[PDB]
């Protein structure tokens, strides 16, 4: 399960779009509250892509549906805070679409 | 240095709310106390703007450079945020003197080269030509602070 | 726009800037601040013509393009003695020595 | 207690005393220093102007020190110049 | 935890009601008990004398519906800088469509008739659960113990 | 993208996906660009969308928010629809 | 400010926004994106009269005060039969029940 | 399609107005909405503190007429190399004689009076079609879908 | 090469062909089968066609040219008739 | 504040303090321990030179941190040598 | 060092001479040897083909006096974004009054006559120290070893 | 000497002006080059006072005239404080070194 969970989370991070740019670069590490106090006043449950790798080693996620529930939570957290049509908004729309195709290849093939 | 921002290092979240009928030019006084133009607020708009505490601001009609008010006074200095609450800058028309208000309207209708065609006193002509100005007003505001001190 | 000025009376020369839009009166006030003599004891001339307190430096003839920092425009100054004003007198600056042979 | 402002063409305007005092020129004219004068006469101010000068007194008195929002005091082009003249004379 | 702090330092404030509703300013006292204060009509503003650290809260005087002040739920005036007044901008929140519907139904139907509406039983209970300063204060505490 | 909500009487409502997701029950159903509501008429589902428009636009707006109006005639059926949707 | 609109050809109803400033053509392009029919096959009507591809939404009549998110302005849509661009058809929404005596 | 890119990497820029006109710098936001910024008087230059990938546009503050920056329509600062500032040179384009004439007529005649000019109907429409940032942005999008 | 443009009142304007070709409508009249050096404008007066040439001078000079271009001035008195002339020509 | 520079022939030049401080030599003479006194006397610098030295202060202060083009600071042949001397002495 | 690194990726640039002087553009080659290029007359501006990462320097073609490009000493074209040309704004620096005087004296007196001027020998040595690209390049390296 | 050098450097840091504000924090820690590349392009020998407390422990300064030479260097590297600090260091060394 840990080998499968790493294949899905690493594919979403390593994923580059059709101009060669990596999308996860901004999502890899959440900013500090001193930096951006608004994110932590609006976003209820802040989580990043390294806090998901942390919870894959600590075995907090019991199934591949619990790993998905918190990748949708940050991708939806990001979408809320940012402007619609923003660079970061539409990539959390793509990172949900690349996670839903990455889990569908590893978990059943 | 009299009327200037202070290097606080402590960020203050602020909400610029333009309740004037005019396009508003927010003007940040820098640490030396030199006016710095910032992006304009359309009438009836409000924005959250990242700032720092002790920073000193000032608002004006982006077009005419006419004087505005923020929280019923002339200068706005953000307080340190309490528990993340954003401080609020309410920008409004002042009650202009009838004269200054008339000047505003005449100035807005007549091209400056035609002020000479109006059958008015030369002193009034000079007043029309005098256009309101951040720097002149800053100089006045300092003398009003050395008169309180 | 900015205008760069030499306000000169006798052997005194004041270097200062002012706006085209600023007025002859405001300039007298700057002089008051330095030479400690009010605007009603001062007359300011552009060349030989007296300047009205109410006109803008612009209207008097001073422009940014003829009052540059390294070529300041000269405003002449006269003070009042009792019932009469002194003549506008600007004592000239020292002459330079004849150009040395190489140049 | 009210005050009577009389235009060139001889219209009478009855406005509150405090409203009128917003004009330095009027304050001067009102304030023989044993008791108060009700009338003041403007030889060179027509009605369509002095009417609007009052409307300003109404406006100024009402909206001075009012907290949330003040509206712009409108002046039609047709009246603008004569009002500016009157305004400067009155000191309002 | 949620209470005013006895301060001795005055803080002049401007209560600006930019909601369509009559606004009930609610001052939390030192013990932290809600104290109703005089209502602000819609589109009005008043300068009020308050103190530093004093905690306030605003609501629809009629319905006791929740309002917002400077995009948040509680207002605490900072120390005045140079005597200039602090500003409390009171506005509607974006109510859930449900809560908003309840508001309207509640305003049209007498509480004894909620039982006559051909709706789900759960909705009857929701209708009957009128909004309330104290219930909301309890919630706000748990939301501050969850941030600790 | 966009999403299609279909009323009992069979009207089609095309609204942005993110606008629709404001409804937990729709969020659940789309978790597919179509959803059919056999018990929600158009005059109701039309207004449910108008709320999505409103909520999306005015959430996190600092200066001023306008009251989301609901006419008496629609109030009850909307309350029903509202609760079913979780909007 | 933006303008909030409902375009309702026949049974269908599209909920979308646009700029106060923007063009009737840009709106046709958004419809193209959803209903997969180019701007030259659609004609857009405000009430009973067609709006030209070139006009600013402002000039057509749509402003903040008539096209609010909770009261979207209704723009009519006509789709093209190859022989003729079909006449403007809008399908009326379901009626609400008579106001119950409890709410009077 | 046409928007600034959130970067967090500062890029010092020099806005140099070498047009005879007052210049309105227009920053495209991340959402891609034009944002008016403080105007540059003719023959002036300022250091600006922008960010990498931020997209800008310049225009006649009065007429909203199109200008050029570095002989093109859009300016996007590169990351600074060795602390050296980027330079944005803002100038008049060579307007068509027609467009230039329109500019002058538009500047002399009130828009409600365009109707009174004894001219061809097409020109009436041309005078009415005032230049506009948004119209031009829409055009620039189709010019970028045509180059891909 | 120089082309001759002739105004209504009958002034002759000798301007370079390349300068003139800036007008799409003149390009058409010259590159067409015709029966050239001359083109006659029966409805364009001299004070206008003179300024139309001055634009050709301007356009040709300040194009394919980089750091600064100056405003092409048009006096109010000529503005309307020039706009007409300008439209009738390609620019 | 302002400061008074006095030439050999005895012309007085009143220039802003900050303008004068452009000269290390002057900075030293003023900042050297009322304290920071208004006057400084140059027994070896004539007026036609010290006048131009000020004009440079005006120029330097104004055009330092000007982002676009700066114009040439002109020096006539007749004055060039004496100015170079004065310049070196002043450290400006 | 001042490398002018081979890129093979072209970078269109606009050399704009906004100095009153004739400007000598100086390209540092790959070995880092200054290469004189064609001079720009005062108030002229031309599009030039350079490559990304190529390092340039500008000077008074006559006196070899130091100039500035975008308020700094070195210009390195960034990779062009969307084909937009980069801009190199070449200007006078604010020379010290001394250095400026030297410039004028040097321009009036033949170098063999510097010895005949009734000035101090130190000033004569300063006159003799003519400005020089190579000396300045050496200094710029020690200013980069000092940032290490 | 180390006790005397600490008394002088700590008095200049702890020194508050007549509004109660401490002047030294804007000299206690130098900024990073990433933050402000202009100071490290224009200033030759960057030194803070934490780098002066570092050189008081490492004994790089041999006399009280070598400690002063580098406090004048940073203060020469708030307009007035660059000077007020120089004026509070020149009165702090004059009290400790001779009393
Ligand atoms: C005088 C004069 N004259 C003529 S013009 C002019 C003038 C010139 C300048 C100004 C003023 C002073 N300057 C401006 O107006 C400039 C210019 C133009 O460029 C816009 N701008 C602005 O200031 C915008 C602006 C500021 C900003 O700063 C960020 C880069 C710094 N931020 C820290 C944090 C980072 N981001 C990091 C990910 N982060 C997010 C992360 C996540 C996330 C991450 C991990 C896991 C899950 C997650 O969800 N999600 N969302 C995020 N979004 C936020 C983002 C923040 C960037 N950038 O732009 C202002 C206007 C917006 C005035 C006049
Ligand atoms: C009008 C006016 N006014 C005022 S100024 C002015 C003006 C300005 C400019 C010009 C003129 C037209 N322009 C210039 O002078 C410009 C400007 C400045 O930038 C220098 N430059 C030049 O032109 C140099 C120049 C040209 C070049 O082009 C290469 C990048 C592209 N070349 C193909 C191939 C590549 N390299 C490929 C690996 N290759 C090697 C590979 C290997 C190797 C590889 C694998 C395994 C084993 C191997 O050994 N080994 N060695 C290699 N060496 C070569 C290398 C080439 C190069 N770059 O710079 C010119 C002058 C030198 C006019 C007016
Ligand atoms: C969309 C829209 N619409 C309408 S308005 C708007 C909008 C509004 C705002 C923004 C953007 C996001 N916000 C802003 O523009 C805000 C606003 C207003 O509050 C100012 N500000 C700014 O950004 C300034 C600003 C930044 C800053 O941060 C300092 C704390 C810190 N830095 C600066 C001062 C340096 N100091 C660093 C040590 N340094 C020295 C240190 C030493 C030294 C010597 C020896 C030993 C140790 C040492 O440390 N020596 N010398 C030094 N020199 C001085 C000092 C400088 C760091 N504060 O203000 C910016 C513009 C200036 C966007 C849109």
């Amino acid at each position: 399960l840990t080998k499968q969970m790493n294949a899905i989370i690493d594919t979403v991070i390593n994923y580059k779009d059709s101009s060669g740019r990596q999308l996860s670069e901004v999502f890899i590490q959440l900013p500090s509250r001193k930096e951006l106090p608004e994110y932590y006043e609006l976003i209820r449950k802040p989580v990043d892509f390294k806090k998901i790798k942390e919870r894959i080693r600590n075995h907090k996620y019991r199934s591949l549906g619990d790993l998905e529930k918190d990748v949708m939570l940050l991708c939806h957290n990001a979408q809320t805070f940012n402007l619609e049509g923003s660079q970061i908004y539409e990539d959390s729309i793509v990172l949900q679409s690349v996670f839903k195709s990455a889990r569908q290849k590893i978990a059943k093939e | 240095p009299v009327l200037r921002s202070v290097n606080s290092r402590e960020p203050s979240q602020v909400i610029f709310c333009n309740r004037s009928p005019r396009v508003v030019l927010p003007v940040w006084l820098n640490f030396d106390g030199e006016p710095q133009p910032y992006p304009t607020l359309p009438p009836g708009t409000g924005r959250r703007i990242h700032s720092y505490r002790g920073h000193l601001w000032l608002f004006r009609d982006a077009g005419t450079h006419d004087g505005l008010l923020v929280n019923q006074t002339e200068l706005f200095v953000p307080s340190l945020n309490v528990d993340g609450q954003p401080i609020f800058a309410n920008i409004t028309l002042p009650v202009y003197t009838l004269k200054e208000r008339c000047l505003q309207v005449v100035r807005s209708l007549v091209k400056p080269e035609n002020y000479r065609r109006l059958d008015i006193v030369r002193s009034l002509y000079e007043d029309l030509e005098d256009h309101p100005n951040v720097q002149k007003d800053l100089e006045r505001l300092t003398q009003e602070r050395i008169a309180h001190q | 726009m900015d205008v760069f000025l030499m306000i000169r009376r006798h052997k005194t020369t004041i270097f200062t800037d002012a706006k085209e839009s600023s007025t002859v009166f405001e300039l007298k006030r700057i002089v008051e601040g330095i030479l400690k003599r009010p605007p009603d004891e001062q007359r300011l001339y552009k060349d030989d013509q007296l300047l009205d307190d109410g006109k803008t430096l612009g209207e008097c003839g001073f422009t940014s393009q003829t009052a540059r920092p390294q070529a300041p425009a000269t405003v002449g100054l006269a003070f009042r003695a009792d019932d009469t004003f002194e003549a506008l007198c600007i004592e000239p600056f020292s002459s330079p020595p004849e150009l040395p042979d190489v140049m | 207690m009210y005050v009577k402002l009389i235009s060139s063409d001889g219209h009478e305007f009855i406005v509150k005393r405090e409203h009128a005092l917003t004009s330095g020129t009027i304050k001067a004219m009102l304030s023989f220093a044993e008791n108060e004068t009700n009338e003041v006469n403007f030889r060179e101010i027509p009605s369509h102007v002095l009417s609007k000068v009052c409307m300003y007194f109404t406006y100024k008195v009402r909206y001075t020190n009012s907290s949330t929002e003040i509206p712009e005091f409108p002046i039609a082009p047709e009246i603008a110049l004569e009002l500016l003249m009157a305004a400067n004379f009155l000191d309002c």
